[PDB]
């Protein structure tokens, strides 16, 4: 990748390596911790079929580079559209001024290491025709709209993206990753007496369009995601009033995952922790979570969606875990929050882009499977909540309180799923929820490739996942 | 002043050039482009964290032949660029379908002479200057009570901004704008619970800005209040909405009643035009062209003149926001707001925060709000909630780790009072909302 990158980035701009030498050396010139070069190009596409038809397409460029200078707590930082020495010049210039003083000039020689690779660098905009992605489309609408005779919308959008970048940094570090990603959206209106409502399926991850048209449990994904939207619509046609309080909560496995996302992913990010602003800060050793748990977040997951071959700090992903059976065991990083807590980077310095600062973001987050059947977890519930599908979720990481939204929900009575229940916000506090979870299914699954996290306002490709889980008490948003 | 007339020259160039090379093949061209630079800097415990240089361009277009559309965009705003992007757009819409609905906005609608909104306030604030008021309010925060034990800092901002947009009907118009703001952010502890909460201050002029220390007074009051909060039991109770998350309550509406939404027939108000959704007494005034207006604009996305209108007029529905694709889609014109709504104004009915207070009694005030929860389709509502618990008319303790849910079409329709209490920074802008009763889900 290296070398096929710097071809792209570098030398079709009029930039060597000595370049890199030059700039990284006015950085240099200020008492400085750390700087770096971030070297971005990308590609985006997007189809949309709606009414039938092919409304829509859209093609976006980007390219640019991005500039810090890092002393202590303290960034500088200035970036640029486009690449070439003079931007390169006069975002360092600019950066470098976060400290006065001089430094002694000492950077570390740049040099290239190996990583694992963790998805292809084959071009998905390319690599499939445009009248083959658009019968993609195309399928998905006409096997919703046979699925059930109530559908009468359907929305279906495809997206790619095609991302090349480069890192180069004052402590060595010379890196480059090739970055595909696509996306399947499928979202359905059913109606029926006048009563409408809306159901949503999709997925994808770093590869090309052809995953779309490949087998899921004997039939090709992408009817079986049309399919899949259509349930879920009609589903929520029928949902009748969720109850209004405390209760058990039995969450299903993948996408529910969110749970983690927000009770503890984001407390456990490195930058909250150095601050102390976190409700994890100090907490390194204590029991956060019960002992049937165990949250990892790992961002060597091949082909998937929120996986990084590196980092944006070119840091390769790791296997990060984060609560061994309920203990707490560290937090994910970037550089600048490692250093400052006498710390290592995590693979986890993350940035939308070159025009954002990176910070400690999530990868892939989920649990590890216990010993329950998702049987014996539903059975366990006289009165309660069964939880399959949610759409999104935010917490506090200071107050240390969460949200997030059902979007498929049953009531359980007497260990048996009932009657579809309407959309309701579980809300609780991070440890505390965790701590109430009683039993750990053995069936974990990661979701299909839909996460959008957002933080100081940059949204990162992530994913999430579990086995089934039963949370013993969780406030439950309903009417009833 | 030079930088910014320099840039703009730029950019009417940039467009011109864009819709010439569409305009042999296609029917029909929209193109937008933008340039925002300033800095953005932040403090920790009143020493310089950050110090971001910001600079932003961009390009997109819009083309249409026989009634297919297609679009591209990039931040290159080279010759050669500006022709790979309209080429991108023009490949496109050889394989997107013939859809009647789509096309540049009508001649007769458009803003050819476009209104000066008075909305381009640039000062030359220094990074260090910069800084400097981060500090102030930052400080000014963590000196106001010993339970004040972190931050998450103080902030400034300070940009600029020009845009300008054209079609093929030969509407090319652009305006500047600029925007200010200063926060503070900072953590209290009592007993092992820590809270956080944050204040600010926005305007397009650095002097219609509060200062400094009110920012920290504000920020540090927000947060003292947070401090060792109870979670309620579950129960039915009337609920005042702060001024601050009133304005998404009625914020709520805009997608309700967006043209996209009717015509595909996925609002719960699909059926309410010229229907009471509101009490009688209840108008929601737009106003696009309020001078140095946070959300005023001289035309919308489409280059679509804003106008005046009352989009509630004593609690009936008047007209749904259309842009022109939806106009077309229902057999109406645009009403200019594609990119959204411009500057809303609710009166208040004559009572303070107080006397709300007062009026409903025992109740549960919201004053922060987390996660969606909120139904396109049906209107049904459930939200995470921060506020206070109300009894014998005063404010008793804070809460947090509860719900608030109901149906907004109840909630707008059943609305007791507005009031005085106006929240001045936003696009929306009203006082405190009383509704009569929620399910609150707690213990
Ligand atoms: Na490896
Ligand atoms: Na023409
Ligand atoms: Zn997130």
């Amino acid at each position: 990748s290296l070398n096929l990158v710097s071809e792209q980035l570098l030398a079709a701009n009029g930039l060597k390596h000595q370049d890199l030498f030059a700039i990284l050396g006015q950085l240099a010139e200020r008492r400085l911790d750390y700087g770096d070069l971030y070297f971005q190009s990308s590609y985006h596409e997007s189809w949309v079929l709606e009414d039938r038809i092919i409304k829509d397409g859209s093609y976006n460029i980007d390219q640019g580079v991005g500039v810090r200078a890092i002393s202590g707590e303290k960034t500088g930082f200035a970036y640029a559209d486009q690449i070439s020495l003079l931007a390169l010049e006069q975002s360092a210039q600019a950066a470098r001024t976060i400290v006065r003083d001089s430094g002694d000039g000492k950077v570390q020689t740049l040099g290239a290491v190996e990583h694992s690779p963790l998805y292809t660098s084959v071009d998905p905009l390319q690599s499939m025709s445009r009248e083959e992605k658009l019968d993609i489309l195309r399928r998905v609408d006409k096997v919703a709209r046979e699925a059930d005779k109530r559908v009468q919308e359907v929305t279906a959008s495809l997206s790619g993206v095609y991302e090349l970048i480069l890192v180069a940094a004052t402590d060595g570090t010379l890196a480059a990753d090739v970055r595909p990603l696509v996306r399947l959206s499928v979202s359905v209106l059913v109606e029926e007496d006048g009563k409408r409502e809306r159901g949503a399926s999709g997925g994808g991850g770093r590869f090309g369009y052809e995953f779309f048209l490949a087998d899921l449990d004997g039939e090709v994904r992408a009817d079986a995601w049309a399919k899949e939207a259509v349930r879920m619509a009609l589903v929520n046609l029928s949902a009748v009033a969720a109850p209004a309080g405390t209760m058990p909560v039995v969450l299903g496995a993948g996408w529910p995952g969110v749970l983690l996302h927000e009770a503890v992913g984001h407390g456990l990010e490195g930058d909250f922790n150095r601050r102390g602003t976190s409700v994890f800060s100090g907490q390194v050793g204590e029991l956060v979570a019960s002992e049937l748990c165990t949250v990892v977040d790992d961002g060597t997951m091949v082909d998937r969606r929120g996986s990084v071959a590196i980092d944006d700090e070119g840091t390769p992903g790791q296997y990060n875990v984060l609560i061994e059976n309920g203990i707490l065991k560290g937090y994910m990083q970037d550089k600048l929050n490692a250093r400052l807590m006498g710390m290592t980077p995590t693979g986890n310095g993350r940035r939308e882009s070159y025009a954002h600062l990176p910070m400690p973001r999530m990868t892939n987050t989920y649990m590890l499977p216990g010993k329950s059947t998702p049987q014996e977890i539903i059975e366990s519930v006289e009165y309660g909540i069964y939880a399959p599908n949610f759409g999104g979720g935010q917490v506090d990481i200071t107050s240390d309180k969460f949200v997030f939204s059902t979007s498929e929900a049953y009531l359980i009575e007497n260990g048996k799923v009932t009657k579809p229940v309407k959309g309701a916000t579980l809300i609780g506090s991070g440890i505390e929820t965790m701590q109430q979870i009683s039993m750990v299914g053995n069936d974990l699954k990661l979701d299909n490739g839909v996460g959008v996290c957002g933080k100081e306002g940059q949204s990162l490709p992530v994913g999430v996942g579990q086995p089934t889980l039963k949370v013993d008490n969780l406030t439950v948003g309903g009417t009833a | 002043i030079s930088q910014v007339e320099a840039q703009r020259k730029i950019l009417e160039e940039a467009v011109s050039t864009a819709l010439e090379l569409a305009s042999g093949k296609s029917d029909g061209a929209e193109v937008a482009v933008s340039k925002t630079t300033g800095i953005s800097v932040s403090t920790r415990y009143g020493e310089v964290e950050n110090v971001e240089f910001n600079s932003d361009g961009a390009l997109g277009i819009t083309v249409y032949h026989q009634n297919r559309k297609g679009s591209a965009s990039s931040t290159d705003l080279s010759p050669q660029a500006i022709a790979r992007t309209v080429q991108a757009a023009l490949d496109i819409a050889r394989y997107t379908s013939p859809d009647p609905c789509a096309g540049v906005a009508d001649k007769e609608l458009l803003a050819f002479d476009a209104p000066d909104l008075d909305l381009f306030h640039p000062a030359e604030v220094s990074p260090d200057e910069a800084i400097e008021l981060a500090a102030r309010a930052e400080q000014a925060a963590l000196q106001a009570d010993k339970r004040i034990t972190n931050t998450e800092g103080g902030s400034f901002n300070s940009h600029y901004g020009v845009k300008v947009f054209g079609n093929s009907h030969g509407m090319l118009q652009g305006y500047c704008s600029t925007r200010h703001s200063l926060s503070s952010c900072v953590i209290a502890e009592e007993n092992g619970d820590m809270e956080r909460d944050y204040a600010y201050t926005i305007g397009r002029a650095m002097s219609d800005l509060q200062t400094p220390e009110w920012v920290g007074a504000d920020c540090a009051r927000r947060t003292l209040s947070r401090l060792s909060p109870r979670k309620l039991s579950t129960m039915k109770a009337p609920v005042i909405f702060a001024n601050e998350v009133a304005t998404g309550l009625f914020g709520h509406l805009v997608g309700a009643i967006a043209g996209g939404s009717v015509y595909r027939k996925s609002t719960f108000l699909l059926d309410s035009l010229g229907k009471q959704i509101l009490p009688d007494w209840l108008t929601i005034e737009e106003h696009p062209h309020l001078l140095k207006g946070l959300a005023s604009t001289p035309f919308d996305s489409e280059g679509v003149r804003t106008e005046r209108r009352d989009i509630i007029k004593d609690g009936i529905l008047t007209q749904w926001l259309l842009t022109s694709y939806s106009a077309r889609k229902l057999g109406l014109k645009s009403t200019g707001h594609a990119g959204g709504i411009h500057n809303w104004r609710i009166a208040g009915q004559g009572l303070s925060f107080e006397q709300m207070l007062k009026e409903m009694g025992t109740g549960l005030v919201v004053t922060e709000l987390m996660g969606q929860g909120v139904s396109a389709i049906t209107g049904d509502y459930s939200r995470g909630a921060a506020g206070f618990w109300v009894e014998n008319g005063e404010i008793q303790y804070p809460v947090s780790e509860i719900t608030i849910a109901g149906n907004l079409k109840d909630m707008w329709r059943n609305i007791v009072t507005v009031g005085n209490d106006i929240e001045t920074r936003s696009n929306i802008q009203c006082g405190s909302v009383l509704l009569p009763e929620m399910k609150i889900a707690g213990q």
